[PDB]
RNA sequence: AAUAACCGGAGAGGGAACCCACU
């Protein structure tokens, strides 16, 4: 629901680098090049900010029924 | 490379991504068991589910 | 038990490899489904 | 005695009293959500 | 053990209380299976 | 995670994961499911090869590791339901702790 | 001029039909 905070195989912490990453997208890289500018040499880690879905936009677009 | 040995695996192996699904047949959803618990009314038997 | 610890060390396992021929082989395929084939082809002409 | 409830659409507190109109205060909603508990909660990180 | 008049039946047996038992749902114990209903039609034509 | 509002929405029986990820290989047509909006399941290094003899058919070896770092932890819900019933006066159900 | 009163004194309540899903 978050981006995982550990590689799982590995536990190179990812977690940080996903602003970073839609940054570096947002600037016109191609997303392997961006990728390996951010530094994910194995593809145990670069699997997870590759194919990771981002649904916390989606879930704060409600409002807070509880407040 | 064996984890508990440290020996190299004599044959090359097969690896890679791929995609799994864990599906909603949990464990914890199936396991029980009975000791002298209740009765049906009509019949003097165990209850059943 | 012992085989399963030799298992163990000696690996088994099944890969793409082992699902892939050569090519000369490949080559016989090829020939030997394209003599089936037209042979067939000609056996229907002929009930035509 | 009495417990606090969230009214949902205005998002506001409101008190009500058993067997009483579940209606908010000043917009009269129907639907009614309680507050989370005051007993404490610890979990391990595991 | 058997007549031929015995066939032709002049009383009709009815059993205990556990062939056709009574239940309570919600405190209400109207729930009733359906001897219980059954035997009840059969008393009241018989009586009329 | 079988629709946005789970949250919200109050179901029976409804199973959400902590993790899901579109998957790495798929079809063309998945993206017009919003399939990749809302994956189910989690890639999986995985390597063919019996390893101890404790998977033998339809088996698997999980690695802990992942596990314990959030490899397919789910959670699970269910709901509840109650209808207090006033009645004739032979029966009045009401809410009170007893 | 009055003395341990079971001191965790615990059985349970429908059912019937339909559909779904696992082998
Ligand atoms: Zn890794
Ligand atoms: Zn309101």
């Amino acid at each position: 629901m978050i981006i995982p905070v550990r590689c799982f195989t590995c536990g190179k912490i990812v977690g940080n680098k996903w602003e970073a990453y839609l940054g570096l997208l947002q600037a016109e890289y191609t997303e392997g090049d961006a990728l390996d500018a951010l530094g994910l040499k194995r593809y145990c880690c670069r699997r997870m900010l590759l194919a990771h879905v981002d649904l916390i936009e989606k879930l704060l677009n409600y409002a807070p029924l509880e407040k | 490379y064996n984890g508990f040995t440290g020996r190299k695996i004599t044959s090359q192996i097969f690896i890679g991504p791929t995609y799994y699904q864990r599906l909603k047949h949990m464990v914890d959803d199936k396991i029980h068991s009975r000791a002298r618990g209740p009765i049906q009314i009509l019949n003097r038997q165990p209850m059943e589910g | 038990t012992v085989i399963n610890n030799w298992l163990l060390i000696e690996g088994h396992t099944i890969g793409i490899g082992d699902s892939i021929a050569d090519s000369k082989t490949y080559q016989d395929i090829q020939n030997t489904i394209k003599k089936a084939k037209q042979d067939v082809i000609e056996v229907i002409e002929k009930a035509h | 005695q009495p417990m606090i409830y969230i009214c949902g659409e205005c998002h506001t507190e409101n008190e009500i009293k058993s067997r009483d109109p579940i209606r908010c205060r000043e917009c009269g909603y129907r639907i009614m959500y309680k507050k989370r508990t005051k007993r404490l909660v610890v979990f391990d990180a595991r | 053990y058997a007549r031929p008049e015995w066939m032709i039946v002049t009383v009709l047996p009815v059993p205990p209380l556990s062939v056709r038992p009574a239940v309570v749902m919600q405190g209400s114990a109207r729930n009733q299976d359906d001897l219980t209903h059954k035997l009840a039609d059969i008393v009241k034509i018989n009586n009329q | 995670v079988y629709i946005t509002n789970f949250h919200v929405r109050m179901d029976t029986l409804a199973h959400v994961l902590y993790y899901p990820q579109k998957p790495l290989v798929t079809t063309r047509s998945m993206e017009y499911l919003r399939f990749r909006e809302l994956p189910a399941g989690i890639n999986s290094i995985v390597a063919i090869a019996s390893y101890t003899g404790y998977n033998q058919e339809d088996s698997v070896i999980m690695n802990r590791s992942a596990v314990d770092r959030g490899f397919f932890r789910s959670v699970f819900y269910r709901s509840y339901k109650e209808q207090e019933s006033k009645k004739g006066f032979d029966q009045e159900e009401v809410f009170e702790k007893p």
